[PDB]
């Protein structure tokens, strides 16, 4: 096992780790739209095959 | 106060096992079964036949998931029986194989198909096809962290887009016999590997047990989710190949390599994009319905102790397991890396069948060892016999199949012994190890704040 609910609560509300959380949340989605951005330009910069 | 809440209501978990039965399958299979049957009329008689055989199956776990209401599923209903390690042995190749690979194939699946139609005479380019599986997998793990309810409005509403896209396959087919047996295969060699591979078709069934925890009411609705569904595929089923024979010549499905969308280029032409984007959005009802469904078999393995405490953790304001979820992501993202994938999958052809067969195997022993555990279903005993029976039939035809690769598969079995002698039988007692444990685990639930379960 690990740390107990208000164990757990009273700790995690901390400034530093509350700014952590949204900052990896930011990333996480930032990272996913980049990714994205990634997909479109690699779909757009390709060749665009033969016609029959 | 913290657990797993009751939120799947019966056509949510209609849903599930629709949304994972329907799979890719029945847009791409079809050719599998001609090759093997020679015959459409011997290819839609086995269409039927291993439908009528999954609903018995499936009958058996409308049992055992009323018998135990555990959510680990078909894992749970080993550990109730065969004791620790049988149950660890599946849970690592699940673990480490079977759902990861699982997850990120049909995430490729809805990549490529989802992209065809921009590349309608050839490959969608790979690096494209890696990313848009990768943003799915990633997508649908943030969506089933936020809440269950959107999780399963997810799941109904691409369960939805399946069934839609079938029933226009069945109209069109119907619409072209408006419009106005053959040279079988006839050997039981042959048919037993028609029959086998059209079984993949089914492969699903199972996976609402894995959530039978989180139901609103499990003894009615567990088995009622199945009889609502399996026979509503085994009826989609037959008329959608059905309405393939109308317009796709026997030559023709021989050789095609996308079912689907050669019925689509016949009957919708300017417009025949709409069922290569079907079969897209097809797949990622079926990743999420995956992802979702293997959250919790790891969840449960934890919860039981075959697994790292973490993964039991919940977060206490949205209560969704969100230690398991970012696990299984991760562990299917790191499929992306390989270059070949379907063979790591082949290897265990055998396992989804044996570990079924094992599952009613149980329940056979489970009615003599404790006939006073209760019983809100009660199916006839010639059903589990027979259902048992077809499976060690089905193991052995995998085996001979293959006999090379379904050994790979089960040296790969025996990787799970180190595993559970070092991770359960010595008890984790050097030092530097169980306080590193500790230090590992009280960062995590301080990093995504995140709670034991209470019972
Ligand atoms: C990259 C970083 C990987 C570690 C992420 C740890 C934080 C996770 C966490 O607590 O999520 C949490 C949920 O975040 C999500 O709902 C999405 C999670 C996406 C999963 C991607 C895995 C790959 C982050 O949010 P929180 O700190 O729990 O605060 C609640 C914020 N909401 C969800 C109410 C807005
Ligand atoms: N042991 C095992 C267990 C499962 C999980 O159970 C199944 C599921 Cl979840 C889906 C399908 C295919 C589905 N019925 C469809 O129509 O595409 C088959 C099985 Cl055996 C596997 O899935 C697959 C699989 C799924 C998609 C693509 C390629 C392979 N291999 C599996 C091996
Ligand atoms: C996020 C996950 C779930 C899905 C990702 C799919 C993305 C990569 C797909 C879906 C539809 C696609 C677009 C559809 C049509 C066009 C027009 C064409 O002239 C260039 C590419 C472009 C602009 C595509 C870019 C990539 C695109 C946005
Ligand atoms: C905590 C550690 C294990 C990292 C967890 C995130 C890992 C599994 C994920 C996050 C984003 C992912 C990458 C996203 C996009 C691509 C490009 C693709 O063409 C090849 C794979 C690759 C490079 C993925 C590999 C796996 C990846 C690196």
């Amino acid at each position: 096992t690990g740390l107990s609910k208000e164990e757990l609560l009273k700790v995690a509300g901390s400034p530093g780790w509350v700014r952590t959380r949204w900052a990896l949340l930011l990333l996480f989605w930032l990272g996913w739209l980049g990714m994205l951005a990634g997909a479109v330009v690699i779909i757009v910069r390709a060749p665009r095959c033969r016609e029959l | 106060g913290v657990t797993l809440q009751r939120n799947i209501t019966l056509l949510n978990g209609v849903a599930i096992i629709v949304g994972t039965i329907i799979g890719s399958g029945i847009f791409v299979t079809p050719t599998g079964v001609l090759k093997e049957a020679g015959s459409p009329g011997l290819a839609l008689v086995v269409w039927a036949a291993c439908g009528v055989f999954s609903i018995v199956g499936a009958l058996c776990y409308a049992e055992l998931g009323t018998t135990i209401s555990k959510s680990g599923g078909d894992y749970a209903y080993m550990l109730e029986v065969y004791g620790s390690l049988p149950a660890f042995l599946k849970l690592w190749i699940e673990l480490l194989i079977i759902r990861p690979s699982s997850q990120y194939i049909v995430a490729l699946v809805f990549a490529t198909y989802l992209l065809k139609p921009l590349f309608p005479t050839c490959p969608v380019p790979e690096e494209a096809a890696k990313l848009v599986a990768c943003l799915c997998v990633l997508l649908l793990t943030a969506v089933n962290c936020y809440s269950v309810k959107a999780a399963t409005r997810v799941q109904d509403a691409f369960a939805a887009a399946k069934l839609l896209a079938l029933a226009l396959i069945i109209l069109l087919g119907f619409v072209q016999i408006g419009k106005g047996f053959e040279g079988t295969k006839l050997d039981v060699g042959n048919i037993v590997l028609a029959l086998y591979s059209g079984l993949f078709a089914y492969g699903g069934w199972n996976y609402l047990n894995f959530v039978t925890e989180e139901m609103i009411n499990p003894y009615r609705n567990l088995p009622l989710a199945i009889i609502i569904s399996l026979p509503i595929v085994t009826l989609v089923y037959v008329l959608t190949n059905l309405a393939y024979f109308t317009t796709l010549s026997t030559e023709q499905m021989l050789s095609s390599e996308a079912v689907a969308v050669d019925f689509g280029n016949y009957h919708l032409g300017v417009m025949s994009w709409i069922i290569p984007v079907f079969v897209g959005l097809s797949c990622f009802g079926s990743v999420n319905g995956s992802l979702f469904t293997s959250s919790r078999l790891f969840f449960v393995g934890s919860r039981e102790g075959h697994l790292p405490s973490i993964l039991s953790m919940i977060h206490p304001q949205l209560l969704t397991p969100v230690p398991s979820l970012v696990f299984t992501c991760v562990m299917t993202l790191l499929y992306a890396f390989s270059k070949d994938i379907f063979s790591v999958i082949n290897f265990f052809s055998f396992f989804n069948w044996l570990c079924v067969a094992l599952a009613i195997i149980g329940m056979i022993w489970l009615r003599h060892r404790k006939p006073e555990l209760e019983r809100p279903i009660k199916v006839n005993l010639a059903l589990p016999v027979f259902f048992i029976l077809a499976c060690l039939f089905l193991i052995a035809v995998s085996f001979w199949k293959t006999p090379v690769e379904c050994g790979i598969g089960f040296t790969i079995i025996l990787s799970g012994l180190p595993v559970y002698f070092f991770g359960v039988w010595w008890k984790n007692k050097p030092k530097w190890l169980l306080q590193g444990i500790f230090s590992t685990t009280v960062l995590c639930q301080k990093l995504m704040q995140v709670v034991p379960q209470e019972t």
